[PDB]
């Protein structure tokens, strides 16, 4: 299985996929590869649950009910390595509406 | 683009794996379109037909279309059943968006919603058979 | 590899170039990073499902899924939809 996630930071979003048996230390060198950060200095989470890196994420419970192409699972990311911060992820901006309509 | 008429029997397998109501269209030996009983999304149906005949799937409501066994038409070909899977396409997203907005309002009202002119026009023109027929039959 | 896609708010969208070239009109705005002055957050956050939902099911036998739209963001969606060409 493929895995469909958004990993989230900030105002930082990322699309990528992964196996459902991939560590979460894997998800972690992803990350690095791209905002050239390394895996110590970085903490990911589901909802507020901090990860564990030896675990699948599918054990994490990324799976592919639940992490799908076109409604991918988040992954909240965290940084500093001295003292790291706390997990803050920006929402999106709300639609108008509606109207005339329903 | 019709029929071939050639009279012989070829047993037909329509599985529907779409989550729409699915209208079957059998084009006729003179080339008209013609609509057989819809197919409900999970469901399936064992059908009578014939060598070189041929059909297309469109969505019974709104008329999107849809694919059998990858291309657009289908046209029954051993022992026993040939297999006409019917699946959504990977719409774009532009048709798409038509789709649901078409779906969430009288056809009236689209003058009246916040949006550049060649949208309007874009959302009137639903998609259809004989259109498509058109398209088709000029490749 | 990878690119940045920018919202009209300000969030980064960071998404793989072959996906992001599903658009001509992103296409061309590489020719890296991109910043879309008329296209909020949570429009472009389908745009980018909708890439990765394209590139997962073109070209595919087993049954596609539905790719679901709100209502709310629909007319959002259809603007840029058309915008980008995709
Ligand atoms: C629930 O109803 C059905 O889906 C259904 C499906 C098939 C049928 C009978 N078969 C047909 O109408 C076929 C399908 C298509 O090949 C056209 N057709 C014809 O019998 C017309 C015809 C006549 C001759 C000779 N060759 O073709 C009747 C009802």
């Amino acid at each position: 299985m493929d895995v469909f996630l958004m990993i989230r930071r900030h105002k930082t979003t990322i699309f990528t996929d992964a196996k459902e048996s991939s560590t979460v230390f894997e998800l972690k060198r992803i990350v690095e590869g791209i905002l050239k950060r390394p895996p110590d200095e970085q903490r990911l989470y589901k909802d507020d649950q901090l990860l564990d890196d030896g675990k699948t994420l599918g054990e994490c419970g990324f799976t592919s009910q639940t992490a799908r192409p076109q409604a991918p699972a988040t992954v909240g990311l965290a940084f500093r390595a001295d003292t790291f911060e706390a997990l803050c992820i920006e929402p999106f901006s709300s639609p108008p509406e509606l109207p005339d309509v329903m | 683009l019709r029929s071939v008429n050639s009279r012989e029997p070829s047993q037909v397998i329509f599985c529907n794996r779409s989550p729409r109501v699915v209208l079957p269209v059998w084009l006729n030996f003179d080339g008209e379109p013609q609509p057989y009983p819809t197919l409900p999304p999970g469901t399936g149906r064992r059908i009578h037909s014939y060598r070189g005949h041929l059909w297309l799937f469109r969505d019974a409501g709104t008329h999107d279309g849809l694919l059998v066994n990858q291309t657009e038409l289908f046209v029954p070909s051993d022992g026993q059943p040939i297999f006409a899977n019917i699946t959504l396409p990977v719409y774009t997203l532009k048709e798409r968006c038509l789709q649901v907005v078409r779906s969430l309002v009288k056809p009236e009202n689209y003058r009246r919603l916040d949006i550049v002119r060649s949208l309007y026009e874009d959302l009137e023109d639903h998609p259809n058979v004989q259109k498509d027929l058109e398209r088709l039959t000029q490749e | 590899m990878y690119v940045k896609l920018i919202s009209s708010d300000g969030h980064e969208f960071i998404v793989k170039r072959e996906h992001a070239l599903t658009s001509g009109t992103i296409k061309a705005m590489l020719s890296n990073e991109v910043n879309f002055r008329e296209i909020p957050s949570h429009v472009l956050s389908k745009v980018c499902m909708y890439f990765t939902y394209k590139v997962r099911y073109t070209n595919s036998s087993t049954e596609i899924p539905e790719f679901p739209i709100a209502p709310e963001i629909a007319l959002e969606l259809l603007m840029a939809a058309n915008f980008l060409d995709c």
